[PDB]
């Protein structure tokens, strides 16, 4: 019965096409296995300065292992990599590590930018017991007075890691919706293996997007999806006002060493608990302290430090696309147009304006990497008037 | 104990033979194929820069410049640097070109220096006999098996073969080198001591140093005209030539040619002539360094997990000769996967001594792809099981010496002390005893100075 | 006699294994895995097939092709050692009578569709269908149904045969019982069952059933319909495991008729799935445990996830006498006795209640322990319908003449480490052979001495206990449970004299000795412990997470192999996927202990598990080391100089 049925699962996918070539096209099948969803993009409208919210669900759910040995372990370990990745594409926003555990909500993070901060908390939420049931309400709560007291000109997104159990809490979530739709601000939850209806109806009542998490691989694609500022919904801002102009500062400029360390409790700057020489300085404290591309305490504006930042998006919207062919119109001597080779796998990658051939390897460091067709450059600015 | 600079000595071959010499002698050593030669078997990056002034530099530059080029960080590495560059007798230091002392190069180097940096269409450039293909009547895998094929004739002539080696007078210079030897009935081509540890090696660089010692063993040819023919071969391949090195022939540099097809390097056709060869060998010898090149033949992934040597890939002879010599007794069939002996395979370094990083250089020798998809950490712990296991049998360092005991004061002890150490043929002192351990050779300045007094 | 099935094959066709010449099947497949890997896959890669000894398994690029087999094809392998993502080698054996749902042609054609025409040297060819697939029934009419098999061409000898030897021949209240009844069905083709030949003949039948070219699969039809009596079983709440929820599932996958054998690692949900088979089976069971040792134990689980308790308890060796009179489910000891009134009633009882129970179930813990000339008391004594072999050991005693599945039928499943070890509870050892530089003190006078005073030498040696002491308050900091298990009394004696410890020995009161196991595995302020020869073996099962060890010197590798496998828990509920057990041995340089210890090495690289010889310490000086001075050593020394042989010996 089963003892050839436990088999019968086995005996056909280890045959294959006999004689000769044997275990051939299993390994194609493999390859043909491969390929999923590419990009999907064009968007327009909205995503500028997020203002995200960490939410993690603490729970006994961690301890199923699932794709590794803890779900954390799965969650916790890449959203390092997607905080890197996201100050990497994203540097004028910032986020709100708060964690979730034995139903209160605890911020573990402020709203901030200074990755070590966020990852060394990382770091310390390695050993944690996730004991106890989730309370989003408590997470709201934190979520609505902290972003109460922000601007309506701030992009107001919250990404809740929840590992898909019942919503163990009080006091009219359901009621919330009015609360945040009225207050504008988005909602983003990804369920870990399984849905929340509720949880699914908050978001589809939000406009942040919800999904469920399939793989390791699967969980890479939404944090990627995730990466990118996404266009929320109509009539949040237009504009968001004194963006400081910093200077750096060598501390050397006319008066050579006159100051043995520039930060002695009384230099306008000398934010936080360490010494200074002077590198940094903000126009309206007229603030040095240690460096930093985000916004201060006591001019209370935004310390804009505009190559960095009002760069990372300034190339992020406006791309454009590729084509692919099969075909063979032999363009330069077999070559590519970038990086010069061949293999012909037959995804010949043109170009919609200045119809150039690419590779994959020149067609993924365009789309990930370049962003842009430099084939566009010679061929853009020559003309460009 | 046992030799060790037998093995590797590849700076000291540009140095210890060159210093070892004259600066006229080595003045030889600047023929313009010799250029290329000094730049590459020195590896400091250090004084890698101080050369590139020089082609702009004709002008004696200061000594306290470039002593102060570099500040705080690694002096050392600076002054380790200098004096080694000094000692390739390359530079000359200046008395007072302006009232101090600054350093220059050797401007005739200079000379043939720029000529392989820009220009020149000289001797070894062009003009006279250099390199020639006419129309491809023979192809370089072909001679790539020659090239693999003549390595074996070596190193399993070294072992022993069931099949014979060529006429060779080499034999008897590699009985002569203390590799080989033979006793008197038959001359049998054994193994000494050190063709093993050279079985264990794997770069022709040793090959080299004989044909360095080639010349040794009272021959009075072209040490310059080897030399430069030993650039002269580190051209990669690719020329078959009109004969284009009888057409820039020598008296040593044809006949050591009939030896270099013995050493197979060369190919030679009917009457040892009409063309020459060289082996895309022609650049592991310019480094003698490891190389992702040196791959040889390109087995697979090994592994030796369990440490129980875990690998199979069907290879030649040579490779099972390669561990005849280091697993035997459970042998099993076509894959070549000998078990492990943590004794037998530790017995089979006793004839060699320690082959510490010939271990390490014969992992990454033992199928050529493993480090494609790997570990960076191959053994775990296993170098030191290697190492512990060679760490085992060591027990003993040979030294001899001359010991000083019941001496009849204490403070002229210490006299002595002070004397040897002045002298430095002291090895160790027991003060406590009044022993002083001293070199023999040494032994006789103070057996002058003791009788003295 | 009457006792032979097909033993493992391979005995000659080789002359010095180094087939570089011949290798001519291996030819056949040496064309095809090197004819066919050339464009980026290897198509190829036979499993290495060698006709002698046993084959390999590629395993290092098996994608699907034989990561799907990293399983599938070790059904007649073992793979004896296991590594990383590399070659794996086996053994081969008796496994193909437990794989019968296939036919041994099948397995061939796949067997030469792994190894893309690697051709058979033949020698596995005639070692094939020794052993044709077929059942034996024991239907509802008290014995047995002559069932065959879904297949009909076997009768065609047998029944040639077989009997020229022996013949063979209210309403809705009671609907359903005929739809039960309905249900007996075809057998999933045709059966071809026969006739009870009068319950005292299949012993005369049996030894010539397998006497043509057939094997018989005996099994229990237990569950559907019985018509002695059932016990109250009740499964209290006992969560259990994915590793043996597998196992009953190989258990039955077919209806409710089939014995089972079925290896666990050790520490594994050993006294669980037996209990589990106590209860869910409805029969009325059997243990037979290895010692009283066993006994105290299983019942305590059982105790625990079964609450048949009410004097429902049946323990029966070492004067236990716990309730002769009703068997419902006993734990029983092997009588081994064979002795003129060994046990009057008493085993007496043991020989009338064994016809009490039946056949209930034959629940053997690790058979290995077992000698041939004990299984003929196995079958002979013991004459039930159906087994269960709890065997970690596969190979066992070298006796390549008896093998065991004519003893206890198909050996059903073995659980991988790997997915116990990294996927599962089961902590990860770190092994250590620690060898040190001694005192040349002990030495000179050992090669002295060719006395076994000089086993004492080594052994009572500070250089040893520099190592003893520093791995103590080493562990200490992290605050985890420890172990240290010597060899003799009287040199760890002074361990518990000189940084005192719990401590026990061979005479020492068992119900101190249990407040020690309180003051150990309950207290979390002391956790460490010395033990002695008996206390691994004839007391306790230690529960701790970190070894050390003193003692080796016999050649029983895998009897103190079981040692750490039984004590070794999980240390902490640590996050990384470190290892987190702990083994130590200390070993003597230049000794019998460097000599073993090499032997011992070699079986850790058999089996293969995470080890590592270290020598020198975290820092020796770091502590305040007892003996730093050599006097203090000296001290020692004229005690050893004082000492005789008596310390120098185990418990036999
Ligand atoms: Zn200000
Ligand atoms: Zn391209
Ligand atoms: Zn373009």
């Amino acid at each position: 019965r089963w003892e050839g049925g436990y088999e019968r699962t086995w005996e056909i996918l280890k045959e294959d096409e006999s004689g000769s070539l044997k275990a051939t096209i299993e390994d194609i099948l493999f390859k043909a296995k491969r390929k999923r969803v590419f990009e999907h993009h064009g968007q327009v409208r909205l995503g500028m300065m997020r203002h995200l919210y960490v939410v993690v669900d603490g729970s006994r759910t961690m301890e199923d292992q699932d794709l590794k040995p803890n779900r954390l372990t799965c969650t916790l370990k890449l959203l390092e990599y997607f905080v890197e990745e996201y100050f990497d594409q994203n540097p004028i926003s910032q986020i709100g590590i708060i964690v979730t555990k034995s139903k209160r909500a605890e911020k573990l993070t402020e709203l901030s930018g200074n990755p070590r901060k966020h990852i060394t908390s990382l770091k310390k939420a390695v050993d944690m017991t996730c004991h106890g049931e989730p309370s989003l309400y408590n997470s709201l709560s934190i979520a609505m007075q902290t972003l109460k007291h922000m601007p309506g000109h701030t992009s107001r997104e919250v990404l809740i890691i929840f590992s898909s159990l019942t919503t163990c809490d009080p006091s009219n979530i359901y009621d919330l919706i009015k609360t945040l739709k009225a207050a504008k601000i988005r909602v983003s939850v990804i369920g870990l293996s399984a849905e929340v209806r509720v949880c699914t109806v908050l978001a589809r009542e939000t406009g942040g997007t919800y999904h469920v998490i399939l793989d390791e691989s699967h969980y890479k694609e939404l944090l990627t999806h995730h990466v990118s500022p996404p266009p929320a919904s109509s009539s949040s801002e237009c504009s968001l006002i004194r963006m400081g102009f910093p200077q750096h500062t060598i501390a050397s400029l006319s008066d050579q060493d006159a100051k043995p360390s520039f930060s002695m409790a009384h230099l306008d700057g000398n934010t936080e608990p360490g010494l200074t020489l002077g590198g940094y300085f903000c126009p309206q404290c007229r603030a040095k302290y240690c460096e930093l591309p985000v916004e201060c305490k006591i001019c209370g504006l935004t310390l804009v430090s505009a190559p960095h930042l009002a760069r990372s998006y300034h190339h992020l919207f406006p791309l454009d696309a590729f084509q692919e062919i099969p075909l063979e119109e032999y363009n330069g001597e077999r070559f590519c147009y970038g990086c010069q080779g061949e293999l012909k796998d037959q995804h010949v990658y043109v170009c919609a304006v200045c119809q150039n051939v690419f590779c994959v390897d020149c067609d993924v460091f365009v789309h990930d990497s370049l962003h842009c067709c430099p084939g566009c450059i010679h061929k853009i600015p020559a003309p460009s008037g | 104990s046992r030799g060790l600079n037998r093995v590797h000595l590849q700076c000291r071959n540009l140095q210890e033979f060159l210093g070892g010499l004259s600066p006229g002698v080595l003045d030889r050593l600047y023929g313009h194929p010799a250029t290329c030669l000094a730049v590459f078997r020195e590896l400091p990056s250090l004084a890698k820069n101080w050369v590139m002034r020089m082609l702009f530099l004709e002008q004696p530059l200061p000594q306290a410049a470039v002593a102060l080029w570099v500040k705080k960080e690694f002096s050392k590495a600076q002054e380790e640097s200098t004096g080694l560059l000094s000692g390739l007798r390359i530079w000359h230091t200046q008395l007072l070109p302006g009232g101090l002392q600054g350093l220059i190069l050797n401007p005739i180097f200079r000379q043939n220096l720029r000529i392989a940096l820009l220009g020149g269409g000289k001797a070894w450039s062009d003009d006279t006999s250099q390199l020639g293909p006419d129309k491809h009547a023979r192809d370089v895998p072909s001679l790539d098996k020659y090239a693999e094929e003549r390595w074996e004739v070596v190193l399993h002539f070294m072992v022993g073969s069931p099949s014979a080696a060529v006429s060779q007078d080499l034999a008897q210079l590699l009985s002569q080198a203390g590799l080989m030897k033979s006793t008197e009935p038959g001359e049998p081509p054994c193994i000494t001591s050190a063709g093993f540890q050279f079985l264990l090696l794997d770069t022709p660089a040793q090959l080299w140093y004989f044909m360095l010692q080639y010349l040794q063993t009272a021959q009075s040819r072209g040490m310059d005209l080897v030399e430069i023919l030993s650039f002269l071969f580190q051209l990669s391949f690719s020329t078959l030539g009109k004969d284009y090195s009888v057409e820039g022939m020598s008296d040593s540099l044809l006949n050591f040619l009939q030896h270099l097809r013995e050493f197979g390097l060369v190919f030679q056709r009917k009457r040892k002539s009409r063309r020459y060869y060289p082996t895309r060998l022609a650049i592991n010898l310019s480094s003698g360094v490891s190389g992702a090149g040196g791959t040889v033949h390109q087995p697979g992934f090994i592994v030796v997990e369990t440490n129980y040597r875990l690998y199979a890939y069907t290879e030649s002879e040579l490779q099972i000769a390669l561990i005849a010599l280091f697993s035997e007794m459970l042998y099993r069939f076509p894959n070549m996967v000998v078990a492990q002996v943590t004794r037998e395979s530790v017995q089979q370094a006793i004839a060699s001594g320690i082959t510490a990083q010939q271990i390490i250089h014969f992992l990454r020798t033992r199928a050529h792809p493993v480090m494609l998809k790997q570990t960076p950490v191959l053994p775990p712990t296993i170098t030191d099981q290697i190492r512990l296991w060679e760490l085992e049998r060591d027990r003993l360092r040979f030294t001899e010496g001359v010991l000083y005991n019941q001496f009849l004061s204490q403070v002229d002890f210490e006299l002595l002390l002070a004397h040897a150490r002045e002298l430095g043929v002291l090895v160790f002192e027991n003060s406590a005893k009044r022993l002083m351990v001293v070199t023999p050779a040494g032994h006789s300045d103070v057996k002058r100075f003791w009788k003295r007094q | 006699p009457g006792n032979d099935p097909q033993e493992a094959v391979p005995s000659a066709a080789g002359k010095q294994v180094d087939e570089s010449g011949t290798k001519v099947d291996e030819y056949g497949a040496k064309d095809y895995r090197l004819q066919m890997p050339l464009k980026d896959d290897h198509t190829s890669r036979p499993l290495w097939v060698a006709p002698d000894g046993h084959i390999f398994l590629e395993a290092f690029s098996p994608v699907y092709k034989y990561a799907q087999d990293f399983l599938v094809a070790i059904a007649e392998p073992v793979c004896r050692p296991t590594h990383v993502h590399e070659y794996k080698l086996t053994a081969y054996s008796l496994y193909a009578a437990v794989s019968v749902g296939l036919q041994t042609s099948d397995i061939t054609e796949y067997l030469r569709k792994l190894s893309k025409t690697g051709v058979p040297d033949g020698i596995m060819q005639f070692i094939k269908l020794c052993t044709v697939s077929y059942g034996k029934v024991k239907l509802v009419l008290k014995h047995n149904r002559y069932f065959v098999e879904s297949c009909h061409p076997d009768v065609i000898q047998h029944l040639l045969q077989d009997p020229v030897i022996r013949e063979c021949r209210m309403d809705l209240f009671d609907f359903y019982e005929q739809m039960d009844k309905d249900e007996e069905e075809e057998e999933e083709t045709q059966t071809v069952s026969f006739e009870v030949k009068q319950e005292m003949i299949e012993e005369l039948q049996k030894r010539c059933i397998h006497l043509e070219y057939p094997l018989l699969a005996e099994y229990d039809f237990r569950n559907d319909s019985v018509n002695p009596d059932i016990n109250i079983d009740l499964k209290p709440t006992a969560v259990l495991r994915p590793y043996q929820e597998k196992s009953l599932r190989k258990m039955f996958g077919n209806g409710r008729a089939r014995s089972g054998v079925i290896v666990l690692p050790c520490g594994a949900g050993k006294s669980l799935v037996g209990v589990t088979a106590a209860c869910t089976v409805r029969k009325r069971c059997l243990v037979l445990g290895n010692s009283a040792v066993s006994v105290e134990q299983w019942k305590a689980q059982f105790k625990m996830w079964s609450t048949i308790d009410d004097s429902q308890i049946c323990r029966f060796t070492s004067d236990a006498k716990d309730k002769p009179i009703g068997c419902s489910v006993a734990i029983s000891t092997y009588s081994m006795l064979g002795h003129t009134t060994k046990r009057s009633w008493e085993a007496e009882r043991v020989m009338e209640w064994l016809k009490t129970q039946e056949w209930g179930l034959m629940i053997l813990d690790e058979v290995h322990t077992i000698p041939a000339k004990m299984f003929r008391r196995v079958l002979t004594i013991v004459q039930a319908h159906c087994k269960l072999g709890l065997t970690a050991t596969l190979v066992r005693e070298d006796d390549k003449i008896v093998d065991l599945n004519f003893l206890i039928g198909p050996k059903l499943y073995e659980a991988n480490w790997m997915e116990l070890q990294n996927n599962g509870y089961i902590a990860k050892v770190q092994c250590a052979e620690v060898w040190c530089p001694m005192s040349p003190e002990f030495y000179r006078e050992y090669v002295a001495i060719k006395t076994k005073k000089r086993i004492l030498l080594y052994t009572m040696n500070p250089n040893k206990f520099r190592a003893c002491q520093f791995l103590i308050k080493f562990h200490e900091r992290r605050n985890d449970k420890i172990i240290v298990f010597a060899d003799n009394v009287f040199a760890l004696k002074e361990y518990a004299i000189r940084l005192n410890k719990p401590y026990i020995y061979g005479p020492t009161s068992q119900g101190e000795r249990m407040q020690i196991l309180q003051n150990f595995k309950h207290n979390p302020k002391i956790n460490t412990i010395f033990i002695s020869k008996v206390g691994d073996t004839s007391f306790d099962l230690p529960e701790a997470n970190v070894l050390i060890q003193i003692s080796s010197h016999g050649g029983s590798r895998r009897q103190e192999a079981q040692r750490l496998g039984r004590v070794l828990r999980a240390k902490k509920g640590m996050v990384a996927e470190e290892y987190n057990a702990f083994f130590y041995s200390l070993v003597s340089q230049d000794t019998q202990e460097m000599a073993y210890s090499t032997k011992r090495q070699r079986f850790l690289v058999d089996q293969g598990y995470s080890f590592k010889v270290i020598t020198k310490l975290a820092g020796m000086e770091e502590e305040d080391l007892a003996f730093s001075t050599k006097e203090e050593q000296q001290q020692l020394l004229q005690k050893v100089l004082a000492a005789t042989d008596l310390d120098a010996e185990e418990e036999v």
